């Protein structure tokens, strides 16, 4: 009737219904090396030098700082 | 209760459309 | 209606008198759905819903 | 992890379709994958418009990927052998054997005949 | 108090309709050891033994921890004025006890009341440990016994029920447990005396 | 909401319908996503077996899916200026600000797709060739979803490795999606998956 | 089973291996419907021969189908609560038949005293079971599992308090009836080759 609970109609039955609560209810290696030249290769983005305005001699820099930087890694 | 809380909500998602059954190396 | 009653509310004679989605392995449960729901939408909750009154919303 | 998956989208059986180059996929990886292609992406082979056959979603008479007429389980472990033009799919042996000894290319019951040239390997 | 426990149990027809008409009168937590004490006495008066008191018992103590306490105090005194006791009360009160263990409704940690010793237990207290173990190696098995007796959690509460010393009560303890029929469970006791 | 569907179902039952209807208890859908980075650095092929793809994920940042989702940064986007956007808050490395391919299961959607190969660097034309059918392989896989079938927000998406097959033509025209579904698939499920 | 075994009131049969002496499984029980429908055919019958009978002895023909089918059945009573619902009616329609013999229904007029006092005081000696709680779960989950009991509605009314005792507490079961018979008779045979043996 209630909630799911009781009688349609307690007229039938010898009842009068009267529907209660139960109270007794219970209740990575790979990682780091691309890591590595990921290091390697941001060092190699972060010399950029758009200030002297060097054409292939900043690439020859930049490949200059890549290669120190790999005997450093060594 | 709260750590069974996804493992039901899995379980009865895919029981309600897919496979029961979950592998993490199913592809590869 | 829905021969369901509140307990503050009173009681009738009922008027009219399997389900895969009642399986138990495909419900989720966290709060029970009780009348009050089955009579504040009754669309919504109610398989066969007949002779059934929409009630006023908040005012 | 069997053969009885799909082989591009790697999900099991639900609504397959065949092709004519001999291996059978997803309905929903054939409709997107190949809406323009035009060629079987299993091995980049050519498939034409009417090369690919219908293998489910769909009304049958088994109710299952099984074996039409000799009512066994041709699953993807047996030799399974499927009619190009009628889309049933059989057990090849059974087949074989039906349609050599009594020439019986039809149905066990449905009766449903046809020629013996029609059948192609599934996968 | 007693007669208004004994009217509510023989009412019910079910443990949960029991446990729900004496929650009803809302006793207060005075009377709770009462109330466990005639619950023994209610089961203790029967012919034979009923599930009815040991699945009550078992839902009181899952219910609230004050009957969980009290039903560990009655169970050290209970022991310890067992001679009182007629053999099937005491009988009855070792089925009642034994439900209680093997449905986990109380710690084991009361087994360490138990002494295995012919110079201090009497006779009496032999027949309820026999009945005990009996009815817990029934209704749970013997490997499942052995990993409950062998945990470390639980090493220092069967030190009296396994003495691994003084080997005349150790062979005691061991003989005990083979002539009531188990076995099993005294083969790391029978290692350790064979190695010394 | 409740009453949304509430209206919904009287309309259906009483207008459009005079069919009596079941109506299953409301649930709510899920999405899908990830706590920690990829513990194995997985990887899939080709049926083809030349093309090789290496790819990690790990989860976003706060902001990120709300920024996406509000349309705070766009894929119409100058790349200079997504690169900004994502260097001035985020602090994001410029090699990873030029590194972001494709956004979500749908345009805008929370997901993410970096791209970090230094040895696919040198036929980076040829990844440039394969990287729409890259795209619409994420696309597909942040969409489906593996876990069970719902939405993928809040991952990104980071290439390790592709071992492109030197003019791929045939092998390179559908193959490449349906591995990178599995590839996206693979590394989703090897870093902790949560609901 | 999952979980574990299911430690419910009398309606489990632990069976025990003779080898291992170990509950190996469990027996639930219930009543079968063709009792349930000769048993309230007998409540019929007697409320038809009711007719030509006075109230000492139709409250014995009841007392008789009570203690016939409590004393047959015993464990398997309380798993059935179509039965419960049934001997609440049965009891409710036997004494609406005793005050029919009267020329009134008034329930102030009729309280329990008068029907179960037993005849050595005047009485009727009417025997109780409709007196108790019956245990209420869901309907909508009643047939798919067992959800355990959540709620109790009232048998019969009674004034507050009362507590009428159950029959059925008196009566002991079949288990534990057949574990002291074992062992009762395995005594006894003990005994008498001890008595044959020693000549005492």
């Amino acid at each position: 009737m209630y909630n799911g609970i009781g009688l349609p109609t307690p007229r039938g039955s010898g009842t009068n219904g009267y529907v209660q609560r139960n109270l007794s209810l219970v209740r990575n290696p790979d990682i780091l090396d691309h890591e590595r030249k990921r290091r390697v290769e941001l060092r190699c983005l972060e010399l950029e030098e758009m200030m002297e305005e060097q054409g292939y001699e900043e690439q020859q820099i930049q490949e200059k700082v890549a290669t120190f930087r790999l005997m450093l890694l060594e | 209760p709260a750590p069974h809380l996804a493992r039901e909500f899995m379980i009865k998602t895919r029981r309600r459309k897919g496979l029961s059954e979950d592998v993490s190396i199913s592809k590869f | 209606a829905l021969n369901m009653a509140i307990p503050g509310g009173p009681k009738f004679e009922p008027l009219v008198r399997w389900n895969e989605f009642n399986d138990i392995n495909k419900i989720i449960i966290r709060q029970p759905i009780r009348t009050e729901y089955k009579i504040a939408f009754p669309y919504l909750y109610n398989n066969l819903p007949h002779h059934v009154h929409l009630t006023w919303y908040h005012t | 992890l069997p053969f009885d998956h799909c082989s591009l989208s790697l999900q099991p059986f639900v609504y397959p379709v065949c092709t004519p180059d001999g291996i059978v996929f997803d309905l929903l990886n054939i409709v997107p994958w190949l809406k323009k292609y035009g060629t079987n992406p299993s091995n980049g082979e050519k498939l034409d418009g009417r090369s690919l056959i219908k293998l489910n979603f769909s009304k049958n008479s088994e109710g299952k990927y099984h074996c039409p007429v000799l009512f066994t389980v041709f699953t993807n472990n047996t030799h399974i052998v499927a009619v190009r033009t009628t889309g049933n799919v059989y057990a090849y042996e059974a087949v074989e054997q039906l349609n050599i000894k009594a020439k019986n290319f039809r149905d066990l019951l449905t009766d449903e005949p046809f020629s013996r040239q029609d059948i192609i390997t599934l996968q | 108090f007693r007669r208004t426990i004994y009217l509510a149990i023989q009412s019910s027809l079910d443990f949960e309709e029991c446990a729900h008409k004496l929650l009803k009168m809302e006793f207060p937590e005075s009377q709770t050891k009462e109330l466990c004490n005639m619950i023994l006495d209610c089961c203790a008066q029967q012919r034979t033994y009923e599930k009815f008191f040991g699945l009550l018992a078992g839902r009181f103590c899952m219910l609230k921890k004050e009957y969980m306490e009290s039903f560990e105090g009655i169970f050290k005194e209970q022991y310890d004025t067992i001679h009182r006791l007629e053999t099937n009360k005491l009988r009855n009160v070792a089925k009642m006890f034994a439900h209680l263990l093997y449905t986990d409704s109380l710690p084991w940690s009361v087994l360490e009341c138990i002494k295995l010793s012919e110079e201090t237990t009497t006779s009496s207290s032999r027949i309820f440990v026999k009945i005990f173990f009996q009815e817990l190696c029934e209704y749970m098995g013997l490997p499942k016994l052995n990993a409950r007796l062998k945990d470390e959690t639980l090493q220092p509460f069967f030190e009296g029920l396994l003495p691994r010393d003084n080997p005349r009560n150790t062979r005691f303890a061991i003989n005990f447990f083979t002539s009531i029929g188990l076995g099993g469970l005294t083969d790391e006791l029978r290692e350790h005396l064979k190695n010394t | 909401g409740e009453l949304y569907l509430d209206c919904v179902m009287h309309d259906l039952r009483k207008m459009y319908s005079e069919i009596d209807i079941k109506v299953a208890d409301p649930v709510v859908t899920f999405c899908e996503t990830v706590v920690e980075t990829s513990s194995l650095k997985c990887f899939a092929e080709t049926p083809n077996k030349k093309n090789k793809i290496t790819m990690i994920a790990e989860p976003l940042e706060k902001g990120l899916a709300e920024d996406i989702e509000n349309e705070v940064v766009q894929i119409t986007w100058n790349r200079k200026k997504l690169g900004e956007f994502f260097q001035t808050k985020y602090d994001w490395d410029l090699l990873a600000a030029r590194s972001i391919w494709a956004f979500g299961p749908d345009a805008t959607g929370p997901n993410i797709l970096v791209d970090d190969t230094l040895p696919s660097e040198v036929d980076k034309a040829l990844l440039g060739s394969v990287k729409d059918s890259i795209v619409q392989g994420f696309q597909w896989g942040t969409r489906e979803g593996p876990l069970c079938d719902e939405l993928i927000r809040n991952v990104k998406f980071k290439i390790l490795d592709a071992v492109v097959a030197q003019e791929p033509l045939h092998r390179g025209g559908g193959q490449i999606i349906p591995t990178a579904r599995r590839v996206v698939y693979s590394a989703f499920l090897m870093a902790t998956p949560r609901l | 089973t999952s979980y574990e075994e299911f430690t419910h009131k009398d309606g489990v049969w632990n069976l025990q291996n003779e080898v291992t002496k170990e509950r190996t499984a469990q027996c639930f029980l219930r009543v079968d419907d063709e009792s349930m429908q000769r048993f309230h055919n007998r409540v019929r019958q007697i409320l038809m021969a009711s007719g030509s009978t006075t109230f000492t002895k139709i409250v014995n023909k009841w007392n008789t189908a009570l203690i016939g089918l409590m004393t047959y059945f015993r464990e398997a009573v309380v798993n059935t609560q179509e039965l419960l619902d049934l001997l609440v009616k049965c009891e409710n329609k036997i004494q609406t038949r005793i005050k029919i013999g009267l020329n009134s229904k008034m329930p102030s007029r009729f309280p329990p005293v008068v029907f179960y006092t037993p005849k050595e005081l005047g009485g009727l000696g009417m025997l109780s079971m409709g007196h108790v709680l019956i245990p209420q779960s869901d309907l909508r989950w009643s047939k798919q599992t067992d959800v355990g009991i959540t709620h109790f509605r009232s048998g019969m009314s009674h004034e507050e308090d009362q507590l009428i005792p159950n029959l059925y507490r008196y009566i002991q079961p079949w288990e534990s009836e057949f574990i002291d018979s074992q062992r009762v008779w395995a005594e006894y045979a003990l005994k008498r080759q001890e008595a044959i043996a020693q000549n005492r």
